[PDB]
């Protein structure tokens, strides 16, 4: 695969490239997440529960 | 000379877990050591960050546990992991005894490495019980009560000693916190055992799946099997995760979500799981003295095995009869526990009785019978005079 | 158990036409069940040695027959870990899995026995 | 320091087996190799192997336990239920 | 036989058309596996360490 | 056993909350907190759930402030020393109908309603035995069948006779949002309420299984493959023998 030689060029990712990815994944990841969620379980979320409530 | 050979301290994890030489044909039953270090190390960290919201009080404890539930932080991954940790442990210790079992790992040279385990697991089934005192839910105070009475087979002194144990006229207050300050203590005491575990160990290095010398291959625990290691670890993980966010009280008692009631003992009283065989060897026997001795035999006779086998090969690979036999102790140990949960009725009583005779005769007579038979077998078999 | 009792026993039943012959095939049965002949070992190799008699038989034993004992072992521990069987045609024969240690361990548990019988002798004036 | 006692095993360069000679290994580098994706089609067949000689040691005395469970509660759930109930009467104490 | 004579791993070694063919799927399994450990064990001590701060039921505002 | 001591089995209804990647539904638990308000909390506390729980799950902010200053709770003595009540506040716990344990008893024939916080976790069966049992009363017991006096039964408590008799019927409850009240429906909804009272970190608890597997299963696929490699020149490793002149 030469896609890997292009950015780290035969050799091996190195931990504060590692670290830095870690921290983007853990937000790109947790919204990816908690959209699918809340989407998956549209209608019986208090969002819209809320949304049929006027008082 | 490197070095991590030459320090004080980096040696000592050098020559444990970098350079170590291993069999090069160990399998991954041989994974389930560092599968119970890892568990150790889940309850002892998870126990102490639960313990900073933790009342012993007899009045407080159930509370002061839901408090963990509801208002800590990620309070409920704390609980549920320790909870289905404890389970994990179990569930990876009869795996890691079986294995010994299986390949001979109990014997000679390794005797004092066996013994120890058995030491190890005593203790480990003394903390579980105290910690499921903590709770202090129905579950919790019978426990207590049935479990500390154990001690009042002792003749003369045994009510004695369970009136000092309880600190008082039955389970009370007293109990709970000298339960919840013990179970907090053993888990240490548990470490240091294991730590003299793991030197024996390395005076003589694992065994392996052939039964023989380890001597003319060996490769570095470094790189290998800290990689073989990882891989049951993450499983391990995927795992108990699967029971911790999906099925949180699969492995639990619904009636240890019920305060404690000194005047009601609930007729759907069953002990925990990892108890249960050692439960119904006890019921099988109809005397009190006697029930809790054959009981506590039960556990003591795992001692035996290097004496009685008598076989001159180590490990049953290449034995038809004690493959067969060891498959049938193994069957035969879910059969008791399948009992220890079902009602004193009537198949079940007997069938409780006949298991519990075959579980001590598979150490005391199958193993030294059948260990001779094979010896025979294997001379005869290729001497022609 | 001792070899020399296994061979007591071994020898009784091989010598009376009886039991000789309703043994034996169950025996080569056994053996064949074992297995061990499919990884390329021969019975002797795979008796435990850490004892003073294995050890004292391992050192009595000649080079040649040592350094054969030798690449059996690591043969079986390779073809174990890729979890496989040797070739047929590698495997070992009956007629090669002879009880080439079984004469040093006999001689030296005799050896042993003298030892501790004559380390206790009694007197009798 | 201090005197060690004598064991099964020693360490590089003294291990404790016997001396070895006329033994010749060979290996390739991890990184010359055919990255994982071999592993079927040669390798596949091959595989379930080590447990077709061992199911039957782990099968039977399972098969044993199994009926034998079975057995007995469907005797239990009979003695419970209104047509077994004389028989109970006569079995249970 | 001729120690000379090196065994067969034809079955084993890959045709070298790419030569860091199967060092970039290492490196990039190795990489991998560290990034997903990273986020993991930010994510563990996180956990426990949120633990400790102030209880749902200790925020009254008074 | 005998069928009558251990109870009829309940069977498992398609509760929308079971399954991996099922949250709550909350309209159901905001209707079931009304049949709670309304019908169980006569004679059932809920001493664990607190007003401030309710808040972003079932209710608004306002709403619950509204429930909770509808109730006296005991307040700090005053600058001389005698005691003083004082209106509900979101910190307080969901009161109970009775003072203590002996007017508990009192007020139902000598029995003790349990309080619910956990009862959908301190039963054998969970949602399905609690809905099983509230619609499960039959009119008239089983022939042979002798109730004691002040009992009802109920096939599905162990033992047959409960001390708490039937109390949802048809229409009792104006649910707010329009909904048929039926008493299969109401059963329906108080006892989603009820497993979020016992359970309300579920919504939230699913969310982080879903990321936590899906990790764990990456780092597992991916230890087997870095083993592997790192294992591929052992595992190819190749002997000859020849033996010594
Ligand atoms: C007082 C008149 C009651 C009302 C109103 C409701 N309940 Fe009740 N409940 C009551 C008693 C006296 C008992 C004790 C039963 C016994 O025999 O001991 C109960 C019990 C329950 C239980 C527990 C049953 C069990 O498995 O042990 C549940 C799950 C329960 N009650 C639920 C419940 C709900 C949800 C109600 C409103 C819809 C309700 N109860 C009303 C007395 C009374
Ligand atoms: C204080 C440190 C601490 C240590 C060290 C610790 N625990 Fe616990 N453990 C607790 C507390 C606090 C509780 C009560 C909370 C709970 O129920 O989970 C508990 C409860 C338990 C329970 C009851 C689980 C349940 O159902 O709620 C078990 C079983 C248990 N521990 C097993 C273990 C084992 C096994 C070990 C050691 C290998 C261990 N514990 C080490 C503090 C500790
Ligand atoms: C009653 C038996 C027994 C118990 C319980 C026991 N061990 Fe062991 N352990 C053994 C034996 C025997 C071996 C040697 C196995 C071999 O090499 O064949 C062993 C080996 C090990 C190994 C090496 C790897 C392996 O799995 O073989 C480790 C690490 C280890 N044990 C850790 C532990 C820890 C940690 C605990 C408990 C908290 C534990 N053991 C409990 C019997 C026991
Ligand atoms: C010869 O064969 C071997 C072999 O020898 C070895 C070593 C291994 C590898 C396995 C191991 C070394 C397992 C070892 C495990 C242990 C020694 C467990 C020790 C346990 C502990 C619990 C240590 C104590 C820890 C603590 C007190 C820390 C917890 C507290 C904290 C973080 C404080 C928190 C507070 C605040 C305010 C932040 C093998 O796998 C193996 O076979 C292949
Ligand atoms: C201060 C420290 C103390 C006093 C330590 C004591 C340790 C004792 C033993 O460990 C070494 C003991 C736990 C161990 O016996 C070998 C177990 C197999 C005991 C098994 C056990 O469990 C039960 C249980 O769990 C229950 O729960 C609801 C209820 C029970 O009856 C209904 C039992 C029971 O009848 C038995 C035998």
């Amino acid at each position: 695969s030469s896609l890997y030689k292009t950015f780290f060029k035969r050799n091996a990712v190195f931990v504060g490239t590692i670290f830095a990815g870690a921290f983007v994944f853990q937000t790109v990841f947790d919204t990816a997440i908690t959209s699918w969620y809340e989407n998956h379980n549209k209608g019986k979320l208090w969002k819209d529960v809320k949304a049929r409530i006027a008082a | 000379m490197a070095f991590r050979k030459s320090n004080v301290y980096l040696s000592l994890v050098n020559s444990y877990i970098i350079d170590s030489p291993q069999p090069s044909s160990i399998n991954y039953w041989w994974n389930m050591g560092s599968l119970l270090g890892l568990c150790l190390v889940i309850q002892i960290v998870t126990g102490i960050f639960m313990a900073m919201h933790y009342s012993s009080n007899i009045e407080l404890a159930f509370s002061s546990v839901e408090h963990i539930m509801r208002d800590v932080h990620n309070g409920y991954i704390l609980r549920y992991l320790h909870a289905n940790g404890a389970s994990f442990f179990f569930m990876v210790m009869f795996m890691h005894m079986a294995k010994g079992l299986y390949y001979g790992s109990y014997r000679s040279p390794r005797v004092t490495l066996w013994n120890v385990g058995v030491i190890i697991f005593t203790l480990t089934i003394a903390t579980a019980f105290l910690g499921y005192c903590c709770v202090y839910g129905q579950m919790s105070h019978w426990g207590a009560t049935v479990i500390t009475n154990l001690f009042s087979a002792i003749p003369f002194v045994g009510n004695d000693i369970v009136s000092w144990l309880w600190g008082g006229f039955s389970v009370s207050n007293p109990t709970i916190q000298r339960f919840f300050a013990l179970h907090y203590l053993v888990p240490f005491i548990i470490a240091a055992m294991v730590i003299m575990h793991l030197m024996a160990l390395h005076i003589h290095g694992s065994s392996n799946p052939l039964g023989i010398t380890g001597n003319l291959d060996r490769i570095p625990m470094h790189s290998y099997f800290i990689f073989k290691d990882l891989v049951t670890v993450f499983l391990f993980m995927l795992i108990l995760a699967l029971f911790v966010f999906y099925s949180p009280n699969t492995l639990g008692h619904p009636d240890n979500y019920i305060p404690g009631n000194p005047l009601v003992t609930p007729a759907s009283i069953v002990p925990e799981w990892y108890l249960l065989p050692f439960y119904a060897i006890l019921r099988s026997i109809p005397d009190k003295l006697l029930g809790v001795i054959t009981m506590f035999a039960a556990i003591l006779v795992l001692l035996v095995l290097p004496f009685t086998d008598r076989s001159v090969v180590r490990g049953n690979t290449f034995k038809v009869l004690s493959k067969f036999f060891f498959f049938i102790f193994v069957f035969n140990f879910v059969l008791l526990g399948q009992i220890g949960a079902c009602h004193v009725e009537v198949p079940y009583v007997l069938m409780g009785q006949i298991a519990t005779f075959i579980y001590f005769a598979y150490f005391l007579i199958i193993v030294p019978v059948i260990s001779t038979i094979e010896n025979v077998l294997f001379y005869i078999g290729r001497v022609n005079k | 158990q001792s070899f020399t009792s296994i061979a007591r026993i071994g020898d009784y039943i091989l010598k009376s036409p009886v039991l000789s012959k309703l043994c034996v095939p169950v025996a080569n049965q056994f053996i064949n069940l074992a297995g061990y002949k499919k990884l390329g070992l021969k019975f002797d190799d795979l008796i435990a040695e850490e004892n003073p008699i294995m050890q004292t038989a391992l050192r009595r034993l000649p080079e040649d027959e040592s350094y054969a004992r030798a690449y059996r072992i690591i043969r079986a521990h390779q073809t174990e870990l890729t979890h496989h069987l040797l070739p047929r045609n590698e495997w070992i024969k009956a007629q090669e899995d002879v009880p080439y240690l079984l004469p040093y361990i006999l001689e030296a548990e005799a050896a042993a026995k003298e030892k501790d019988e004559l380390d206790n002798i009694e007197v009798s004036k | 320091g201090p005197p060690s006692g004598k064991t099964y095993m020693g360490w590089w360069g003294h291990m404790g087996g016997p001396k070895q000679k006329g033994i010749t290994s060979y290996a390739v580098s991890p990184y010359a190799q055919k990255p994982l994706q071999g592993i079927f089609h040669n390798a596949v067949f091959n595989s379930f192997r080590r447990f077709k000689s061992q199911f039957l040691y782990v099968l039977i005395p399972a098969g044993i336990y199994w009926y034998w469970w079975k057995n007995g509660n469907e005797y239990n759930e009979f003695l419970y239920s209104k047509a077994g109930r004389e028989e109970l009467e006569r079995v249970n104490v | 036989k001729s120690t000379y004579r090196t065994p067969n791993f034809d079955d084993v070694l890959k045709e070298n058309n790419d030569a860091d063919k199967g060092r970039s799927y290492a490196y990039f399994m190795v990489g991998a596996m560290g990034l997903l450990s990273s986020a993991g064990a930010k994510s563990t001590v996180e956990t426990f360490i949120s633990s400790m701060t102030a209880t749902a039921d200790v925020l009254a505002m008074a | 056993m005998t069928a009558a001591e251990h109870g009829l089995h309940a069977p498992a209804y398609a509760w929308s909350h079971n399954g991996p990647f099922e949250t709550f539904d909350h309209a159901s638990i905001r209707r079931g907190y009304q049949v709670y308000r309304e019908v169980c909390a006569a004679c059932h506390s809920l001493d664990r759930v607190a007003w401030r729980t309710l808040v972003g799950v079932s209710h608004t902010n306002e709403e619950v402030r509204n429930m909770a200053e509808e109730f006296e709770y005991d307040d700090e003595p005053d600058e001389q020393g005698n005691p003083k009540k004082r209106p509900g506040k979101l910190s307080d716990y969901i009161p109970g109908p009775y003072p203590n344990e002996q007017a508990a008893r009192a007020a139902n024939q000598g029995a003790l309603p349990p309080d619910l916080s956990l009862i959908v976790k301190a039963r054998h069966g969970g949602c399905d035995y609690i809905f099983s049992l509230l619609t499960g009363y039959p009119d008239e017991p089983p022939a042979g069948v002798a109730l004691p006096p002040g009992s009802n039964y109920n096939p599905y408590f162990p033992g047959g006779s409960i001390a708490m008799a039937r109390v949802l019927f048809d229409d009792m409850v104006e649910y707010e949002d329009g909904t048929p009240a039926t008493t299969s429906q109401m059963a329906k909804d108080v006892t989603t309420f009820l497993n979020w009272c016992a359970e309300p970190e579920h919504d939230e608890r699913k969310r982080l299984g879903l990321k936590t597997v899906i990790i764990l299963s990456s780092l597992y696929l991916l230890s087997i493959w870095v083993k592997k490699f790192k294992w591929a020149g052992i595992k190819t490793r190749k002997f000859v023998f020849n033996p010594p002149k």
